[PDB]
Formats: C-alpha cells, structure tokens, sequence
RNA sequence: GUGAAGAGGGAAACAACCCAGACCGCCAGCUAAGGUCCCAAAGUCAUGGUUAAGUGGGAAACGAUGUGGGAAGGCCCAGAC
RNA sequence: CGAUGUCGGCUCAUCACAUCCUGGGGCUGAAGUAGGUCCCAAGGGUAUGGCUGUUCGCCAUUUAAAGUGGUACGCGAGCUG
RNA sequence: UGCUGAAAGCAUCUAAGCACGAAACUUGCCCCGAGAUGAGUUCUCCCUGACUCCUUGAGAGUCCUGAAGGAACGUUGAAGA
C-alpha cells in the first residue's frame, strides 16, 4: 500500500475506514488503491 | 539433577573406528545428600549434597553438627541442586555416577584458572598498537577510553585491565563418553574449567 | 511565645488499612502521601515524620482511566552505557504490582531523608492477606 | 438504532436465560453463552427479544444493534447450525479428516495438522474439498480463515485454499 | 520600559518578560502577578458545556462519514436513500 | 586570546535510525528465479589490498552485507606526526 | 493479515468482543548479586556467673569466667601487585 499523507478516494469502489486511529482507504477492484495514513 | 566432582587431568579415548576423542577425566565420588529443602520450609524444592572426606579437627562444630543431623560423614564442602518436580530424594542417600549413564550431554561448571591481573590485550583481545613506527611508551596500552566533553566520562562496563579468571564459568553440552562405576569416573569430550584437582559441578544438558 | 513543634518521642503513630481494589491510582496515591506525610494531623511539623502507618492491600487491582493500562510507561536507566529499560502499566502489574503504588507515592512524597523515612511507613501488598494483624490496623477510606 | 428496532424471533425448544448481562441460549445443536456489553439492556417481550440502549451511556444505539445481530446469529446457530464450504484448488493439494484434526497436504515438506477448537464438525465430501459445520459463526469463521491462511489464493492460477462463494482476481504474466 | 545601577514574588531553573521599587525590627493582617490533587501555602469549590487525542503537554500545506453547536437548502407514505 | 592543541592514520569506542545485510510485511509494469518500491524493525553483523598525507575517490579481488550520521568534523595529560 | 460485527436494513479488521503476527520487547541461556539499610530466608553451632553503685538508665562499675568461632603465627598453593 501507499502511506501518503493525503489519502483519497481514487476509484468508485474505494472506501475510507478509520482503523486503530489511522485513516485507511480499502478497495475491492484494484488492490493498488489500498492506502494508509493522513 | 547434578553431581559434584574433582577434575583429574585429561586423556584421549581411541575408538577402533580411527578417531581419538580428547576426554577430561572427572572422578565423581559418592555424592551424599545432607539436607532436602522443600516448598513448606524454604520456598523452593532442592537438595544439598556433599562429597569426599574431611579431617576430624579441620571440620568445625557448626558443620559437624549439620553433618550429624543427616548421619553422613563430613564431606569436603557443600553444594546444592534444584529438583525437577518428578524426582525426589531422601536424606543420607549416596548418589552414584550411574545417574549420567542414560544421558548423552552435560554442562560442566567450574571455577576457571586464575590468570591474575590481566592487561586489556590478554583479557579483552585488544589489539596491540604499532610495535615501532615511532610509538612512544604505548604498545600494549588500551588507547582511548572515551569520547570528549559530551559524556565527559568513561561509560560503565568499559573493557579495562584487571582480574582475569578465578571466576565461575560453564562449558555447555559436552558429550559424555564413558561412565565407569567401578573406579567412579565420568569421561567427557573436551576441556572443562579449573585445574587438575579443582571442584567441578557436572549436571545434565539444558539445551536438549 | 514560640510555637509548637511535634517532638518525635511524643509523636502518636496510628495504623491503617486501605483496600485499593478498583480505586484510581493517583487519587489513592495522593491521599496516601497526605497521610504518610502527616498533613491531616493538626500537630503537623514539616521537619518531623508525624504521619501514620498505612497498609495498602490489593495493589494489583488498582484501576487506571483511559488507555493508561497499556500506554502509561515506567522508564528507568540501569546506570549503564546505553541501558534504558521501559515497562508499560500492564507489564508492571504482571511482574511487580507493588512497584505501581510505591512509585506513585514516592513521587508525591518530599525528596530527602524525611521523605525516605515517611515512605518506610507505607506497606504495599499484591494480595488481600497482610501479616500486620498485631498492630490492629483500622480501616481507612 | 434500526437493526436494534427489529425484534429477534425465538423458535420453540430454544431455552434462553438472561443472567444480568450474561446471556445463555441453549438449543438442539449446542449451548451458547454470551457475556454482553454493559451499555446494552436486554429484555424478553412476548415471543421475541427486545434490544435497546441504556440512558446515561454515550454510544447506546451502536452497542444495541450489535447485541441484536449477535443474538440473531446465535439463535440461527443453535437452531440450524452454520456451515462453510472450503475448496482446495491445484494439483497435489488435498484435504483429509481423522477425528477432530484436519490433515492437509498443501504442497509443503511437512504435514499441516490443523486442530479444531470447540464444537466444530468437519468433513470431506471429496479429497479436494472441506465442508465444516458448527454452532458459532465466530469459531467457524476463524477456523475457515486459519485453513485459508495456510495457502491463500495465488492470483495467477487461483491455487490454494478458497471459500466456495469467493471470487478470485487473476492476472497475466508480464 | 526594564536591566545596567533594583532586591522581593511569578515565569520549573531564567540581568533584559509579568507583578512590584527593599530605612531597620516584629512567630500580626490585606492584596498583586501567578495560583489552590500530592511534591509545595491555598477550591479534589459550585454550576453549565467541550475534548478520548495523555489532546492539554512542540510544528505547515494538504488529508479524513472523529465529534459537539447553529443556520438554510434538497425531495418524498402517491413510502425518498 | 593571563592558550578551548584544529587534517588524516592507529587504539578504543558509544549512541541515533533517515536499515547495508540479516528478520517481518503491502502493491507491482510480482509466473518461478531475480528484482522495483514503500511500511515495521537498531538484536547482532557490517572486507583486505593498490595509488595518494589524504578524508573521500578510482581501481583489484572479495563479502550475507562491505549502511548513513552524532559524539570538540568522538578519541594527542591514549599513540603517531 | 483476519474473524465475528453495530454506528450507516448494505458495506466495514473495531466502537463492544475474538485470533494470528518479527533477529526488536519481557522470558528462556550464562555470570554477578541481601550495603535488596526493603540489609531477606533456612540449617547448624555456642554462652544458663556472682556482686556493688547510682539521676528506678537500653545505665558507670567490681570480682569471676573466655564458649562456638576468629585473628595472628608458621608451612604454603594450578590463589595472588
Ligand atoms: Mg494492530
Ligand atoms: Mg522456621
Ligand atoms: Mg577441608
Ligand atoms: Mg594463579
Ligand atoms: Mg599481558
Ligand atoms: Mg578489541
Ligand atoms: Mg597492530
Ligand atoms: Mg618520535
Ligand atoms: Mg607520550
Ligand atoms: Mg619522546
Ligand atoms: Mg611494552
Ligand atoms: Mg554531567
Ligand atoms: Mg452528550
Ligand atoms: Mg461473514
Ligand atoms: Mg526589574
Ligand atoms: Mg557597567
Ligand atoms: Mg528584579
Ligand atoms: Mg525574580
Ligand atoms: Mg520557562
Ligand atoms: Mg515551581
Ligand atoms: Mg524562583
Ligand atoms: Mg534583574
Ligand atoms: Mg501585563
Ligand atoms: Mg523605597
Ligand atoms: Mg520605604
Ligand atoms: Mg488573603
Ligand atoms: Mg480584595
Ligand atoms: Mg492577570
Ligand atoms: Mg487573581
Ligand atoms: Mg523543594
Ligand atoms: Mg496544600
Ligand atoms: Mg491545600
Ligand atoms: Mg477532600
Ligand atoms: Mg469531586
Ligand atoms: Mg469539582
Ligand atoms: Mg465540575
Ligand atoms: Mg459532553
Ligand atoms: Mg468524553
Ligand atoms: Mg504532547
Ligand atoms: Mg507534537
Ligand atoms: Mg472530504
Ligand atoms: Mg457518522
Ligand atoms: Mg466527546
Ligand atoms: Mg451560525
Ligand atoms: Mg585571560
Ligand atoms: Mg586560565
Ligand atoms: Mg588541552
Ligand atoms: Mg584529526
Ligand atoms: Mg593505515
Ligand atoms: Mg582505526
Ligand atoms: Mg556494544
Ligand atoms: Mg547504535
Ligand atoms: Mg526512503
Ligand atoms: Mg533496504
Ligand atoms: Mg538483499
Ligand atoms: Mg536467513
Ligand atoms: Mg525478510
Ligand atoms: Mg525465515
Ligand atoms: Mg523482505
Ligand atoms: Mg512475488
Ligand atoms: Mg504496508
Ligand atoms: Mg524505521
Ligand atoms: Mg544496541
Ligand atoms: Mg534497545
Ligand atoms: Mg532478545
Ligand atoms: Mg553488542
Ligand atoms: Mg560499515
Ligand atoms: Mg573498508
Ligand atoms: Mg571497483
Ligand atoms: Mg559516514
Ligand atoms: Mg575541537
Ligand atoms: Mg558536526
Ligand atoms: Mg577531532
Ligand atoms: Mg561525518
Ligand atoms: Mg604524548
Ligand atoms: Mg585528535
Ligand atoms: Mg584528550
Ligand atoms: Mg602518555
Ligand atoms: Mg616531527
Ligand atoms: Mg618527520
Ligand atoms: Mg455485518
Ligand atoms: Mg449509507
Ligand atoms: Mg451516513
Ligand atoms: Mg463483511
Ligand atoms: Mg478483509
Ligand atoms: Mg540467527
Ligand atoms: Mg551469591
Ligand atoms: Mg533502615
Ligand atoms: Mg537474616
Ligand atoms: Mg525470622
Ligand atoms: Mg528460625
Ligand atoms: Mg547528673
Ligand atoms: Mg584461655
Ligand atoms: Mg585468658
Ligand atoms: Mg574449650
Ligand atoms: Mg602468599
Ligand atoms: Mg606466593
């Protein structure tokens, strides 16, 4: 995944989740769009 | 558990296969149990043994009393071992060298040979500085021992000159070779601490 | 007219028990230190150990708020070359549950001979049984 | 809030007991116990179960809808008993069962003996398929994940252990 | 303006900041700035909120269905998401 | 400035982590092998020579690797000069 | 990396709960270590006398006993300045 300081919704299936304090962007279609932090 | 045993030099055992295995001969007299410590009284289960003999005058009354409570003869010194739950021993029991018949590897413990006051070269394997090329009064010295103003001090556990040896050390997992009951011996492969005539503590390997 | 000062030989010493079960660490520790120092007594003198003997039983059950069960760290140096040893509030109670109260009180006592003298008064315990039944230590809350 | 505002039906032969907050549901398949959260409050109203929040606590409606759905699952579990269909894809890979210990041969140099905690009834219809049943969704779901963890789907041939319902994304060699 | 050439109290420690200008004595009282759970004098004061981050108790562009308080808009039992 | 010996080497080190190896991971333009990148991780380990005062550097040949920095560009009441 | 799972009829590794997960962490291995003044346990051993004086003190004393053990001394050591 990416650990960029400005995570955002890249495609339509991307979904924002706050796990354990950290904001993540989990996705179904592309595992690339998986990204942490910020 | 463990046994106390005098070190008696070294030899080698030639096997007919075509190998000489260098053995330390440890003579293990009858280790007689003087006292049994338990969780009721002491807070830990253990046994206190003795071995060898002592002179009637050279033993003190505090020891002679202690020995008289067990019924055993006063052995030259007293050592203690912990018990491994299942095994349980009684007072006035003479433990023979047949305890190490079934085992394969042992951790021999002993007081190492006293090298006296030792320099950093001998003690810590510090490298000798240049033997010539201008060197002034500083061939075997330690060199630097610290930084500058920041610590402004030598840090603790700095490797320096001082006492080397005469300290307890443990050689781990030496292979047992022969266990002669008749002569009361225990032959282990390799060199173990102390000098000929020093007291060792032999006990089963902990890394099986 | 010179004012009164509590003379050690004449100092009355009381014994107490505190059950820490569920109590908050700091708020317990504070009230302990207040007593151990002898602030509650009207004969308080700063240079004398007027405070009372306290037995704190059930130390391990002491409660802490927020995420301090995991997050609150207890650092200490070994006095060695690079030896900084830390331990969280959980790990502290797992190993040494007496230390938790000890450290929390010791920080709130004064620093010095009398401060160390008034810490000796405190008697912390992990379990609920205490072997000071001789002194008839009365219950405190 | 709204899952919580939808009573759970309790069929016949399903003995329920509310020990304060500690719930116990007994049934035909297995007896199940749930130590519920303090913020939730639970009662029996007519045939169905009622679930609501406690006044004073901050997050009532989040906690309330959990208990509802947990016990909805718990009641369905003791009545029907849940099942999971795992399949092993790829040559050499195969499953087997002997007692309560799943024996696998997932291309490794050593036998992967997986133990089954709790009342989990595992079986093998074919050599390359594991169907396992039980009371809890938790233990089944976990065990199923532990079987899948030994060899996850290789996204190329789809080799490894898979859930039957699960789709797998393949990709080409470049 | 202060220090220099100004002590005292606060700012943990801190010429230059805040408070305040030491003639001497007193085991009297009222206050300032700071404070009032313990170290350490004084509120574990009262009331109504807000923070879950040990934030408070270091830092920006940007990034987020974290979480209060408003004020409008959508557009629907012909049941809107 | 009524003196705080200043490059490099040797000796002895010690800490940081912005990790060179070793260990654990996510995505891949990841078939496997071998990588690329980012995340976690400081326990231990981390060449010998040629040339040059050199630090560097370029070579030669290795190595799992031949880390980057702080420490008065650590270390002359320890050496060299 | 997951499981179960509300907020948000779905989704969702998290807010309740339930698991995995590294040479780091605490242990396991080795050494020291009760001056740990919080000075800790056991086991044994030894001493069971008369009398005076005072501010009737945890007291100054007189005779009389001298134990266990120790130190000294010697002969010395694979122990040691
Ligand atoms: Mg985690
Ligand atoms: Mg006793
Ligand atoms: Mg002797
Ligand atoms: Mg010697
Ligand atoms: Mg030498
Ligand atoms: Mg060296
Ligand atoms: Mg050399
Ligand atoms: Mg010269
Ligand atoms: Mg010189
Ligand atoms: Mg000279
Ligand atoms: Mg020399
Ligand atoms: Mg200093
Ligand atoms: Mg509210
Ligand atoms: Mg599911
Ligand atoms: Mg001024
Ligand atoms: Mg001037
Ligand atoms: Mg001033
Ligand atoms: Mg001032
Ligand atoms: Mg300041
Ligand atoms: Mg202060
Ligand atoms: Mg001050
Ligand atoms: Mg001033
Ligand atoms: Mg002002
Ligand atoms: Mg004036
Ligand atoms: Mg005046
Ligand atoms: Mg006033
Ligand atoms: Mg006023
Ligand atoms: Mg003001
Ligand atoms: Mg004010
Ligand atoms: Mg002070
Ligand atoms: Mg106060
Ligand atoms: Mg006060
Ligand atoms: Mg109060
Ligand atoms: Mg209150
Ligand atoms: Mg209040
Ligand atoms: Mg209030
Ligand atoms: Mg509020
Ligand atoms: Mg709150
Ligand atoms: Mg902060
Ligand atoms: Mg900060
Ligand atoms: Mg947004
Ligand atoms: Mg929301
Ligand atoms: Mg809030
Ligand atoms: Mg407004
Ligand atoms: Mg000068
Ligand atoms: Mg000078
Ligand atoms: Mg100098
Ligand atoms: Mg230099
Ligand atoms: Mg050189
Ligand atoms: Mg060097
Ligand atoms: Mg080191
Ligand atoms: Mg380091
Ligand atoms: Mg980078
Ligand atoms: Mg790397
Ligand atoms: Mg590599
Ligand atoms: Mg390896
Ligand atoms: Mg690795
Ligand atoms: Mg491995
Ligand atoms: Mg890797
Ligand atoms: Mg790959
Ligand atoms: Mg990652
Ligand atoms: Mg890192
Ligand atoms: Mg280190
Ligand atoms: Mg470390
Ligand atoms: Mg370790
Ligand atoms: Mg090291
Ligand atoms: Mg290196
Ligand atoms: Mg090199
Ligand atoms: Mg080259
Ligand atoms: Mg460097
Ligand atoms: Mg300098
Ligand atoms: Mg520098
Ligand atoms: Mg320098
Ligand atoms: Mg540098
Ligand atoms: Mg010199
Ligand atoms: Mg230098
Ligand atoms: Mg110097
Ligand atoms: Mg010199
Ligand atoms: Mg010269
Ligand atoms: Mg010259
Ligand atoms: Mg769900
Ligand atoms: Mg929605
Ligand atoms: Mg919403
Ligand atoms: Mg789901
Ligand atoms: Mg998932
Ligand atoms: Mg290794
Ligand atoms: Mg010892
Ligand atoms: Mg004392
Ligand atoms: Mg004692
Ligand atoms: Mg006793
Ligand atoms: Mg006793
Ligand atoms: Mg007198
Ligand atoms: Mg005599
Ligand atoms: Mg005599
Ligand atoms: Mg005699
Ligand atoms: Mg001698
Ligand atoms: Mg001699």
């Amino acid at each position: 995944m990416k650990v960029r300081a400005s995570v955002k919704k890249l495609c339509r299936n991307c979904k924002i989740v706050k796990r354990d304090g950290v904001i993540r962007v989990i996705c179904s279609a592309e595992p690339k769009h998986k990204q942490r932090q910020g | 558990i463990g046994l106390v045993g005098k070190k008696v030099g070294m030899t080698r055992i030639f096997t007919e296969d075509g190998v000489s295995i260098p053995v330390t001969v440890i003579e293990v007299e009858a280790n007689r149990v003087t006292q049994v410590k338990d969780l009721a009284n002491d807070g830990y289960r253990a046994i206190q043994v003795t071995t060898g003999a002592k002179k009637a005058n050279r033993v003190t009354k505090p020891e002679a009393g202690h020995f008289a409570k067990a019924g055993v003869e006063a052995g030259r010194g007293l050592w203690e071992f912990r018990l491994a739950e299942g095994e349980e021993f009684t007072v006035g029991q003479s433990i023979s060298v047949e305890l190490f018949a079934d085992v394969k590897k042992v951790d021999v413990t002993g007081t190492s040979k006293g090298k006296g006051f030792a320099g950093t070269v001998k003690r810590w394997n510090f490298r000798t500085q240049d033997a010539t090329h201008g060197n002034s009064l500083s061939h075997r010295v330690p060199g630097s021992i610290g930084q500058n103003q920041t610590p402004g001090k030598v840090f603790k556990g700095k490797k320096m000159a001082g006492q080397m040896g005469n300290e307890r050390v443990t050689v781990q997992s030496l292979d047992v070779v022969r266990v002669d009951a008749e002569r009361n011996l225990l032959l282990v492969k390799g060199a173990v601490p102390g000098a000929t005539g020093s007291d060792l503590i032999v006990k089963p390997a902990v890394k099986a | 007219m010179k004012t009164f000062t509590a003379k050690p030989e004449t100092v009355k010493r009381d014994w107490y028990v505190v059950d820490a079960t569920g109590k908050t660490l700091g708020r317990l520790a504070t009230e302990l230190a207040r007593r151990l120092r002898g602030k509650h007594k009207a004969e308080y003198t700063p240079h004398v150990d007027t405070g009372d003997y306290i037995i704190v039983l059930n130390a391990d059950k002491v409660a802490v708020t927020g995420n301090k069960r995991t997050d609150k760290v207890y650092y200490h140096h070994t006095g060695h070359i690079g030896g900084i040893k830390q331990a969280t509030f959980e790990e502290m109670i797992a190993r040494r549950p007496e230390r938790v109260i000890e450290i929390a009180v010791k920080g709130m006592l004064p620093k010095g001979p009398l401060g160390r003298a008034m810490f000796r008064k405190l008697k912390v315990y992990a379990g609920n049984e205490h072997n000071h039944a001789a002194q008839q230590p009365q219950v405190l809350d | 809030s709204r899952v919580a505002k939808a009573p759970v039906v309790v069929p016949a032969g399903v003995d329920v007991k509310i020990n304060g907050q500690v719930i116990t549901i007994k049934g035909k398949n297995g007896e199940l116990t749930r130590t519920l959260n303090d913020a939730v409050e639970v009662k029996h109203a007519d045939n169905t179960l009622t679930f609501g929040p406690r006044d004073g606590y901050a997050d009532g409606w989040a906690q309330a809808g959990t208990a509802r759905a947990l016990l909805n699952s718990m009641v369905i579990g003791v009545t029907e008993g849940f099942t999971k269909k795992l399949q092993l894809v790829g040559v050499g890979y195969r499953a087997a069962v002997k007692g309560n210990v799943i024996n696998l041969s997932l291309g490794f140099s050593h036998p992967v003996d997986h133990q089954l905690p709790a009342g989990i009834t595992a079986e093998c219809p074919t050599q390359t398929e594991i169907v396992l049943k039980g009371a809890d969704k938790q233990v089944i779901g976990q065990v199923a994940a532990d079987l899948r963890a030994y060899r996850r789907p290789e996204p190329y041939k789809g080799k490894g252990v898979r859930y039957a319902d699960e789709v797998v994304r393949t990709k080409e060699a470049k």
